[PDB]
């Protein structure tokens, strides 16, 4: 009637993805936790942007929609910062948010890429990740000589629900049982399927036997990061963000039964 | 018009991928091996690279409002 | 013209509850749990929580619409048992079970990261 | 922005409204996370007899994992669809554009696997 | 008040009062343009 004793296996550790596997857990809370790598793991990005001109050939809502989706280095800034909501401030705050300006002309006669590199931050924890000190920068727009680009952009707090410009993970692949024992699939042709990367059965044999008694157990994990949070701090947070959803729904929960 | 920033599927950089895929592709790679390089090896960002259209190029063929 | 802001699915509204209890008088020893602003996340681990208590007779979780952003669970328990103690016993469970995760994968990147 | 009731259409007289869209963690996923950028129902298949469909589904997948342009033009006998699942069994996939997907709420298995891959749809 | 407009073919900002022939000064171009305004639109990046 009690909790599982997950125990964590990590087989590697890049500053791209981590991959690794949670066993003695039930399958419920690892999809949990895989959804929650995506849709609950808050992270930094732009959310308001003000264009004070804009002579590029991309309209101020292509542009706006461009710059929401770079990915801001969030690691340690988005446990400090607050969302909007609970800032007793105005608008904006440096407790509740990050100011961007971006202000580049093309004079000369080549085309001028307006990267991520420009996008200028106040905070220099929080900045674009490809500026971070190769992979190139991410191209907000090509500018002609005369045009011009130069706006002001916040950002904000957030999780992939609200949006998927705040989703940490550039692809979470999930996994579990690579041998079809639980039989939770039915290959028509089982010999027709290529093997997991984590199955463990000699060439001949297809699929492994059937379990009866068989449980998803050893789930299998690659949490890729789009750059704003590392791997590991994607996971972390994915954890503890999970656990406090728990925890305030149990807060009102005992109100509710105090109540009664 | 211009390179997506994410993948649509997954939401992996691909914003600054297009300028170094180019250079892969002038460089004599197959586009295969091209994505190769970049790391893409997702079929979806596959398909993100190596479908996009560069029209930003063709829309600055025209001069601007404003000299 | 009709979308809903994104954040009406996390966000409750001004005077409506997070959790709300309502006995079920079809059988006994039952309720409902109708749980505002969540959805597969939580209803999904509290459910496969609660079906690991042997006093629990029922558990289930529906998302009644899609579309609305409430959860159901319904739990039934034993006579001598509770479904409001099984779903507290269960996010507890499942609280203890999320802190030993993040404490081993803590010590797991420590390691990795080390040697 | 596309939402519910906008009509897309792929080349294959496969029209459909949008009837509700879901985030990624609701979408099924591979077991390397890929998830759908739609999902259309298979019982508009059998009686259109779009099997140009299908064979283009299958095509793009070895297009998008082979770095290639697909050749679909109508009568060409060095193109089948054996060739093309012998191709893309060659990229660690189902020869026939299968994959287990997962039950994006629950994370389970499904039973069926699921027939999924590259297509060019229109937004009408 | 001077509602300055740009020509469509010499690119050039010059001022127009209302009632006059829409003339650019500098080649006589007969289309002109607004320029964009001075007001803070506001755009959530989503
Ligand atoms: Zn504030
Ligand atoms: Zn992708
Ligand atoms: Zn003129």
């Amino acid at each position: 009637p009690y909790a599982n004793q997950p125990t964590v296996r990590i087989t590697e550790l890049t500053d791209e993805n981590v991959k690794f596997i949670i066993e003695n857990t039930d399958l419920a809370v690892a999809n949990s936790i895989r959804r929650v790598f995506i849709a609950e793991v808050p992270i930094i990005a732009i959310d308001w942007v003000q264009i004070d001109a804009n002579s590029s050939v991309l309209h101020d809502e292509f542009i706006a929609h461009r710059l929401g989706l770079i990915p801001l280095t969030s690691d340690d800034i988005v446990d400090k910062l607050q969302y909007s909501r609970d800032c007793t401030c105005e608008e904006f705050c440096p407790e509740c948010s990050v100011e961007f300006t971006l202000d580049v002309r093309c004079n000369e006669d080549q085309t001028r890429h307006v990267t991520s590199r420009d996008l200028i931050s106040n905070s220099p924890r929080v900045i674009p990740v490809t500026s971070r000190n190769e992979q190139d920068d991410i191209l907000i727009v090509k500018l002609r000589k005369g045009q011009e680009l130069r706006l002001r952009a916040y950002a904000k707090k957030g999780f992939g629900k609200e949006h998927a410009k705040w989703n940490p993970t550039a692809g979470v692949a999930f996994e579990y049982d690579p041998d079809n024992a639980l039989r939770h699939t039915v290959y028509p042709k089982p010999e027709e399927w290529p093997k997991s990367e984590y199955s463990e059965l000699d060439e001949d044999e297809s699929q492994a036997p059937y379990d009866p008694n068989g449980k998803p157990e050893r789930f299998y994990y690659n949490v890729e990061s789009c750059g704003s949070l590392r791997p590991e701090t994607i996971v972390l947070s994915a954890l503890s963000g999970l656990k406090k959803k728990l925890s305030d729904l149990q807060t009102q929960l005992s109100h509710e039964i105090q109540s009664d | 018009m211009i390179i997506p920033v994410r993948c649509f599927t997954c939401g992996k950089i691909v914003g600054n991928k297009w300028e170094a895929y180019l250079g892969l592709l002038q460089a004599e790679y197959t586009e295969g091996d091209a994505l190769d390089a970049l790391g893409l090896k997702r079929y979806c960002c596959r398909r993100m690279l190596l479908a996009h259209v560069d029209l930003i190029e063709k829309l600055l063929n025209y001069a601007p409002l404003e000299k | 013209m009709n979308a809903p802001p994104a954040f009406e699915s996390f966000l409750l509204f001004e005077g409506e509850k997070k959790i709300t209890i309502n006995k079920d008088t079809k059988v006994p020893n039952a309720c409902l749990f109708t749980i505002n602003k969540e959805d597969h996340t939580l209803g999904n681990i509290i459910k496969s929580q609660l079906l690991k208590d042997p006093q629990v007779l029922f558990a289930g979780y529906k998302v009644p619409h899609p579309l609305e952003h409430k959860i159901i669970i319904r739990v039934q328990t034993t006579p001598d048992y509770s479904p409001q103690e099984a779903f507290t016993n269960a996010i507890t469970d499942l609280i203890s079970e999320l802190s030993l995760l993040e404490e081993r994968f803590r010590v797991a990147i420590k390691d990795k990261q080390e040697g | 922005i596309p939402q519910i009731g906008d009509k897309f259409a792929s080349r294959h007289g496969q029209k459909g409204t949008c009837g509700i869209q879901y985030r990624q963690e609701d979408m099924p996923f591979t077991c390397e996370g890929i998830t759908p950028d739609i999902i259309i129902n298979p019982h508009a298949i059998p009686s259109r007899m779009t099997i140009g469909h299908l064979i283009e589904c299958l095509q793009g997948k070895v297009s998008a994992n082979k770095g290639e342009i697909g050749d679909a033009t109508p009568f060409n006998d060095a193109v089948n669809v054996q060739k093309i699942s012998n191709l893309l069994s060659d990229y660690g996939y189902h020869l026939r554009g299968n994959e287990v997907l997962y039950n994006g709420f629950t994370g389970r298995k499904i039973t069926s696997q699921i027939f999924i891959g590259p297509t060019y749809y229109q937004r009408l | 008040q001077p509602m300055i407009y740009i020509c469509g073919e010499c690119h050039t900002e010059n001022e127009i009062k209302s009632r006059d022939p829409i003339r650019c000064r500098e080649c006589g171009y007969r289309i002109m343009y607004k320029k964009r305004t001075k007001r803070l639109v506001v755009f959530d990046a989503r």
